[PDB]
């Protein structure tokens, strides 16, 4: 309630479910965790923008 | 003090006579004898009513709203018997009291008295509901000759700047109360919070006087400076930096 009007707004909640670790394909998990960070930051910023 | 009482049940012609008698006494005491005097008159609307009475007695056709057409000349004759004159030292200062007929600002009596007097003071009913012993209002009042009634040769140099600054502050604070009426405090800044503080403390302390409390002008200036101290020196735009340098610390 920035004013007398009611304003919709969103928050980035983290449920905490287990992610799907992938390691079979030549053990790429080193790239995969790097991705888990790179895209996660983006997702946070999306929620903010929305 | 020389006191005069005229009862409501007395003859009306006595009511006509009395204020002129008192003005004559003040005139003599102030001009024949070197003395300043301050004449106060109460409930001049009753005097207007008695003027209507005598007008009805002499069979004259009423003018606007039934009041006699020559009310203006009479009210001129009663007033302007005061001031300073050459070769003397005495003075007179005149303060009548008017009753408003249901807030009719265009009623002939208050209107004419305004046309013949300098400035005016109001009494606000909402303050009386708020239980403030002096109900005197601030925003609509005005004194014509304030610019020369004070100065360096008088009580203190600061006073004009203080009055201007606090006038602006009070007006803006009333406007800020009007804002908070709708917008809500959550969308409020720190400066506006200080303005609200200024408003509420002004009402609580400064305007309230008490039936048996005395304040010399120096104390009023000091209390005003206490009110002004809440803001930083820069927020007091209206006051020149000099006065702030001497007094604000």
């Amino acid at each position: 309630n920035v004013a007398g009007v009611t304003l919709p707004v969103f928050e980035h909640y983290h449920e905490g479910t287990d992610s799907y670790e992938l390691t079979g394909l030549a053990r790429g998990g080193e790239q995969l965790a790097k991705l888990k960070r790179n895209y996660a930051k983006a997702v946070e910023l999306l929620v903010e923008l929305a | 003090v020389c006191l005069f009482l005229n009862l409501a049940n007395d003859p009306t012609i006595e009511r006509i006579i009395t204020p002129r008698l008192a003005l004559t006494t003040a005139e003599f005491l102030a001009y024949q004898c070197e003395k300043h005097v301050l004449v106060i008159l109460t409930d001049m609307s009753s005097y207007a009513e008695a003027l209507r009475e005598v007008s009805a007695a002499r069979e004259e056709v009423p003018g606007r709203r039934g009041f006699p057409g020559y009310m203006y000349t009479d009210l001129a004759t009663i007033y302007e018997r005061a001031g300073r004159v050459e070769g003397r030292n005495g003075s007179i200062t005149q303060i009548p009291i008017l009753t408003m007929p249901n807030d009719d600002i265009t009623h002939p009596i208050p209107d004419l008295t305004g046309y013949i007097t300098e400035g005016q003071i109001y009494v606000d009913r909402q303050l009386h509901n708020r239980q403030i012993y002096p109900p005197i209002n601030v925003l609509p009042s005005l004194s014509r000759l304030m610019k020369s009634a004070i100065g360096e040769g008088m009580t203190r140099k600061d006073h004009a700047d203080v009055s201007n600054q606090l006038y602006a502050c009070y007006a803006i604070g009333k406007d800020v109360q009007a804002m908070k009426a709708v917008v809500g405090e959550e969308a409020l800044t720190s400066d506006d919070l200080l303005y609200l503080e200024f408003l509420q403390k002004f009402e609580k302390n400064f305007i309230t006087q008490g039936p048996y409390e005395n304040r010399t002008v120096y104390e009023t200036l000091d209390i005003g400076w206490q009110l002004l101290r809440i803001f930083p020196k820069e927020m007091l735009k209206r006051i020149p930096q000099s006065t702030l340098s001497e007094f604000y610390p």
